């Protein structure tokens, strides 16, 4: 449940369409049979996670160095909608408008 | 050559001139243009960043691209001008006050 | 603004000062008039009054 | 290599946040409109072998 | 109001420069053929045209649609080359949408065509007095080439 | 605050930045954004006051 | 040295007011 940013790393210059993609496993060549890779073979329980994204409103805390620390997502939930309307991470009693 | 078919990426590195300061000049640093005097900074940027800002259309420090320096941004002094007067009527003098 | 008598064009490093070699041209070229040229390359003829 | 079997689901809590710009800023609040991966979500998990 | 103006410019960008190569296309061993002349492409390379035009020793260079000294003021992508050695009479006939020999219409260019033309002397490389027969040429061709 | 931020708005014009405009266009094609811009500033300036 | 009343004191310490330097990019003055 931790809270981490994610610095840039490459832009390249390609220019190419991307619309689907796959991932590539380092298999591991049990070399104790004549069918190479091809045949009998053992590796690990590796796992991956794989999610979409879309456009979204977000509100950014920067700390006094310069690193994000806090987020909150716009259009979660009625706190979120009123915390995104006026520029605080806490609130006050009252009734406030929204969208 | 090939007309724009992907994002420019063959042309000439364009001159440098060296580095002023103290005194306050136009300022180009491949991206941000203006005019202002270069004092030495205090704060620490990211590896990865390029210039800070403040406020909405308020850049406060600019990274030197070539030795990895952090400079401060100062507008040149200015402001209004006024003329004391004791009336034509009596006499003829100034104090003219800067602001 | 009109441009009159001539000038040595100078484009080169070494200033020709007459010499017309390397990198050193003259600014001027004359036009070639012909019935059997295009309609685009015809010499039309302009006035302007202002 | 033909054994199947169907993917699983868990939560995205709230991960996913990245510097959008390369431009620094210190103790203020930031409003900005990206691409982003929306909290608490729908990701598949692919353990299958 | 007043302002105290300013007295001067400063222009900034760091010092690696990644001058990826030119000169290996002109300065080589072995030319191509004329009727199989190469091509080239070159990306992700900063231009260094402005010492190459002016003083490289070059008797014939011209382009055609833009302006030489400002060649380093714009950029392209994926520059073309091509290189060949052609005789000293051929070189007035190369034009874009240029007729000539049957040689010569094997290699034509754009009727719109916005470039630049390079040929430089070498009479001392191909010239033998015994005659130069290694390498060959095109004279008898029944075919025409498109421009590029 | 709204005021100085208002200066951050391209009032349908390309850019927001004054010297961006005129080092990317010929003066005739850009004085009208030059013009829209000096439109919009000056009507937030208007109700700033108002 | 600013003399004051201490109920004066208090009233001050109470109310909470670079921006500045942000007008004097525009030209904006206090
Ligand atoms: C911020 O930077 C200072 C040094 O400038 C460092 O001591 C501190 O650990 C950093 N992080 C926080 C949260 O202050
Ligand atoms: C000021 O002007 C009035 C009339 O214009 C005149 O009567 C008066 O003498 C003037 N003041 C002085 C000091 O002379
Ligand atoms: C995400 O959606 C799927 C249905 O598409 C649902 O089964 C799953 O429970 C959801 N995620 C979580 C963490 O519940
Ligand atoms: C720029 O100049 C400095 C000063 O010598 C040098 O150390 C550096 O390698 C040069 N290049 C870059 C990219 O900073
Ligand atoms: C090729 O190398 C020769 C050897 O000095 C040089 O004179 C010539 O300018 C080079 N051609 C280029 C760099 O295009």
């Amino acid at each position: 449940q931790g809270f981490s940013a994610l610095e840039p790393l490459v832009d390249l210059p390609i220019g190419i369409n991307i619309t689907r993609f796959q991932t590539l496993l380092a298999l591991h060549r049990s070399y104790l049979t004549p069918g190479d890779s091809s045949s009998g073979w053992t590796a690990g329980a590796a796992a991956y996670y794989v999610g979409y994204l879309q456009p979204r409103t977000f509100l950014l805390k920067y700390n006094e160095n310069g690193t994000i620390t806090d987020a909150v997502d716009c259009a979660l939930d009625p706190l979120s909608e009123t915390k995104c309307t006026l520029k605080s991470f806490t609130v006050e009693k009252g009734i406030y408008q929204t969208s | 050559f090939e007309l724009l078919h992907a994002p420019a990426t063959v042309c000439g590195p364009k001159k440098s001139t060296n580095l002023v300061k103290n005194k306050c000049v136009n300022f180009n640093f491949n991206g941000l243009t203006g005019t202002g005097v270069l004092t030495e900074s205090n704060k620490k940027f990211l590896p990865f960043q390029q210039f800070g800002r403040d406020i909405a259309d308020t850049t406060d420090a600019v990274r030197d691209p070539q030795t990895l320096e952090i400079l401060d941004i100062t507008p040149c002094s200015f402001g209004g001008v006024s003329v004391i007067t004791p009336g034509t009527n009596t006499s003829n003098q100034v104090a003219v006050l800067y602001q | 603004e009109r441009d009159i008598s001539t000038e040595i064009y100078q484009a080169g490093s070494t200033p020709c000062n007459g010499v017309e070699g390397f990198n050193c041209y003259f600014p001027l070229q004359s036009y070639g008039f012909q019935p059997t040229n295009g309609v685009g390359y015809q010499p039309y003829r302009v006035v302007v009054l202002s | 290599t033909r054994t199947q079997l169907p993917p699983a689901y868990t939560n995205s809590f709230t991960r996913g946040v990245y510097y959008p710009d390369k431009v620094f800023r210190s103790s203020v609040l930031h409003s900005t409109q990206d691409l982003f991966l929306p909290f608490f979500s729908n990701v598949t998990w692919f353990h299958a072998i | 109001n007043f302002r105290v103006q300013p007295t001067e410019s400063i222009v900034r960008f760091p010092n690696i420069t990644n001058l990826c190569p030119f000169g290996e296309v002109f300065n080589a061993t072995r030319f191509a053929s004329v009727y199989a002349w190469n091509r080239k492409r070159i990306s992700n390379c900063v231009a260094d045209y402005s010492v190459l035009y002016n003083s490289a020793s070059f008797s014939t260079f011209k382009c055609y649609g833009v302006s030489p000294t400002k060649l380093n003021d714009l950029c392209f992508t994926n520059v073309y080359a091509d290189s060949f050695v052609i005789r000293g009479d051929e070189v007035r006939q190369i034009a874009p949408g240029q007729t000539g020999k049957i040689a010569d219409y094997n290699y034509k260019l754009p009727d719109d065509f916005t470039g630049c033309v390079i040929a430089w002397n070498s009479n001392n490389l191909d010239s033998k007095v015994g005659g130069n027969y290694n390498y060959l040429y095109r004279l008898f061709r029944k075919s025409n080439l498109k421009p590029f | 605050n709204t005021l100085v931020k208002q200066l951050s708005s391209n009032f349908g014009a390309i850019s927001s930045v004054l010297n961006d405009i005129l080092s990317r266009l010929d003066p005739p094609e850009a004085e009208v954004q030059i013009d829209r811009l000096i439109t919009g500033r000056l009507q937030s300036l208007q109700t700033y006051v108002t | 040295p600013s003399k004051r009343s201490f109920i004066e004191d208090l009233l001050f310490n109470k109310v909470t007011l670079d921006l500045i330097c942000a007008q004097k990019f525009n030209g904006l003055t206090v």
